[PDB]
């Protein structure tokens, strides 16, 4: 897995934000948007041809500029903020450090640890955590299915 | 008696059958230089060379 | 009265719940540049069994294959344009901003008044008399129950009522003796549940009207129609000829009528057996499609939704006990011209809806706009040389019906 | 004008939701009393006693 | 104000315009070319056929 | 024979004399394609090897 | 001499036989199950209605 970072082109006509945030970070906020133009031949190809181009509605250009291309489709990326309970697993195997606090996420059999450096100890304990989902959408429907980002 | 006409689909192919063409000779033995970018509309309908 | 503020005054604004409602999945990328005007689906087969008592028997009268077809089409234009003059337009006025706003909402809106016309002129189930309003629970409860009594189990059926009617059964809610929170809801909101009796049902403002039209006599058959599997197997309507009525009139059934036959009754579509309401038998009826007119000696010849079909060489396709012949007494529900409103009941896959895109035109600006999930593509141009210039809004919608044996209208009964 | 034989009539692969019924008396019914009591040798049927 | 482009074939340029009527709904396409003949001096040319 | 594209760029405001001119373009194409990768893990000289 | 086959559908078993006619090009099949009714005493059931 690796972090990367990404440029951002039209940001006034393509980015917005959550009314209720009013700091300069943005901190203060619960949802955001970001729109990105394709093409009907790179829709086709991903996505599916089933379904015709449904684009969103910003009505902000033809303000006088001569439009000939009818080969813009907008697709926004919606990001979400929410309050999840998950819960939390205590591996206290006295070797190499005991004290040790993992997520729900590693599963014994998901990777491979099987109690080799890892005792179950205690694994009840349900705390409320800030997570972060992504989703892609359009004017008509879900494209993709929201799946969280590994962040905060 | 089975009626299953209506199981089928009457298509049509995206293939296009070969036609028929010419041959260009003349417009490529004549000559083509001198009158080449001479006359415009605008300017007027006649263009004049000088005989020897 | 010369200043005035940059605000426009709230409007009136109905509501969107059809175009939600019916299944917009279907006919979706279908017709396209290939497929033409029309496109066609598959219909399931049937089978019917003997009873004999001997196994060496391979040589008998066995079954047939026979295939059938839902057909879907597209409709007319749905267009609004303007045309003004820049000076007088531009004075103070947002060069059609405050034209934006309000034309999205005539579009859908008339595009939702076409499709719950289709769907009362295409839809084959009737209960209750007209003139009876909604009052009690079994009025609602009813349309689940007769749809469930057909068969359809595939999808997830629905019913759409007038805002007076979803109050007086809050009313009638209001009135329970147990259950606490429906109590409170219908006391405060009053605000009906989403599950009612059965069924999903949602309240809607706009909802077409229809005036019965002038009808009087007794009307019977006077040829026997033919109501074959071969004949019926891709529209599922037929043609009927009446006598009995009255001298010569124009309009003496117009489009959206039911017509019963009384000696004709519903089958459960797999049992094959008759349908039993309880204390009486459920009659069959059908659906005028266009307005029929009667000459004289009164003979009216009219196109029926919806099939009787009664086919004795493939018996695995009957829907009705016994074959409509001539003699038999017909009847229409309604008194003779009163105007209605109706209230509709359907499963998932009785309508379906879909949208062609535009091309924009060359050499002309243009955009597309979206409302409700719908694209409007908006035009603009000058012709004619008077300080004359104008914009144009389009859309372009399809419509196909499955089975007309799923939906149709329904009132109160007392 | 007159474009129709480029575009062909398809019929899609897909088929309309039909009706179905309800099975009720076949699981209450009582099966386990006869349970292959009819054989090749016993015949066409076959008793059981009264009290 | 009108969109436009050229083509080629066999060392020949032809404009192409497309544009449409809003009214009425259409979109139409014209291509267009002009030519330009001169003769320089008739005793240098003829028609020739085979003697008996 | 020649058959050649057009780019509707020159003879713009220009004096055209020569049309004995042809324009060939090459296409670049990038995929993801299947392909079978063999490892060799000979001992001699470092093992690992694909 | 015919190949045949079995199936199982709500707990009850369908057997199914498909053959062909050799000189007409015809292919059928066919399927069998055989039930079996007992009545024992017609004093522990019956039909019934609702009354005013």
């Amino acid at each position: 897995q690796r972090i990367a970072i990404e440029p951002i082109y039209d940001p006034s006509r393509s980015v917005w934000f959550d009314p209720d945030a009013k700091k300069y970070d943005k901190s203060d906020a619960l949802w955001a948007f970001c729109m990105y133009s394709l093409s009907p031949e790179k829709y086709e190809a991903e996505y599916g041809k089933k379904p015709p181009t449904s684009l969103d509605v910003t009505s902000m250009t033809s303000w006088e500029y001569n439009w000939f291309g009818a080969d813009v489709i907008y697709i926004a990326k919606y990001y979400e903020v929410r309050k999840e309970s998950v819960d939390v697993i205590s591996y206290r195997h006295p070797i190499t450090g005991e004290i040790a606090t993992y997520d729900s996420d590693q599963v014994e059999d998901i990777e491979d640890e099987l109690a080799i450096a890892g005792f179950h100890e205690v694994a009840r304990r349900s705390v409320k955590r800030r997570r972060v989902y992504v989703s892609v959408v359009d004017g008509d429907g879900f494209l993709e299915k929201p799946r969280r980002i590994p962040g905060e | 008696p089975n009626n299953l006409d209506s199981n089928v689909s009457q298509i049509v192919l995206k293939k296009f059958l070969p036609g028929f063409m010419s041959d260009l000779v003349l417009a490529k033995t004549v000559d083509r230089q001198l009158l080449a970018g001479e006359i415009n509309s605008s300017t007027g309908d006649s263009v004049s060379f000088k005989r020897p | 009265s010369q200043i005035v503020l940059k605000k426009f005054l709230p409007g009136f604004m109905s509501d969107l719940v059809l175009a939600k409602t019916v299944d917009r999945q279907l006919l979706a990328g279908e017709i396209n540049s290939s497929t033409g005007d029309s496109v066609s689906f598959k219909r399931p087969h049937q089978f019917s069994s003997l009873r004999t008592p001997t196994g060496d028997i391979s040589g008998q009268n066995k079954n047939n294959l026979i295939s059938g077809k839902a057909t879907g089409r597209v409709g007319n234009y749905i267009t609004v344009a303007v045309e003004y003059q820049q000076l007088e337009e531009a004075i103070k006025l947002n060069q059609l901003e405050e034209i934006l706003a309000p034309v999205r909402q005539r579009i859908v809106t008339d595009l939702e008044t076409e499709l719950a016309h289709f769907m009362m002129n295409n839809g084959a189930l009737s209960l209750g008399s007209p003139n009876t309003p909604i009052t009690k629970w079994s009025d609602v409860a009813q349309t689940a129950s007769f749809l469930k009594d057909l068969g359809v189990n595939e999808g997830e059926n629905y019913a759409v009522m007038d805002p007076w009617s979803a109050q007086r059964l809050a009313d009638a809610q209001t009135g329970l003796h147990a259950s606490d929170q429906l109590v409170r809801t219908a006391w405060e909101n009053a605000q009906i549940p989403t599950n009612f009796g059965g069924i999903r049902a949602l309240m809607s403002n706009g909802l077409a009207s229809r005036t019965q039209g002038a009808f009087g006599g007794t009307l019977t058959v006077k040829t026997q129609p033919t109501v074959t599997y071969n004949a019926v197997k891709d529209s599922y309507q037929f043609t009927v000829t009446l006598t009995g009525a009255t001298a010569s009139v124009t309009g003496f059934l117009k489009a959206g009528d039911q017509v019963k036959f009384t000696n004709t009754y519903w089958l459960q579509q797999q049992t094959k057996q008759a349908l039993y309401n309880g204390a009486t038998p459920i009659s069959f009826t059908a659906t005028v499609t266009a307005d029929a007119n009667s000459d004289s000696g009164g003979d009216v010849t009219v196109t029926l939704s919806g099939v009787p079909i009664y086919d004795t060489t493939n018996p695995q396709y009957n829907s009705v006990s016994r074959q409509v012949e001539a003699g038999d007494a017909v009847s229409v529900v309604g008194t003779a011209s009163q105007t209605m409103k109706p209230n509709l009941f359907y499963n998932k896959f009785f309508c379906g809806l879909g949208s062609i895109p535009l091309p924009k035109l060359h050499s002309i600006d243009s955009a597309v706009a979206t409302y409700e999930g719908f694209s409007i593509r908006v035009h603009k141009y000058a012709d004619g040389d008077a300080n004359v210039q104008k914009m144009r809004f389009d859309l372009l919608p399809a419509y196909v019906c499955f089975n007309p044996h799923m939906g149709g209208q329904f009132f109160g009964n007392p």
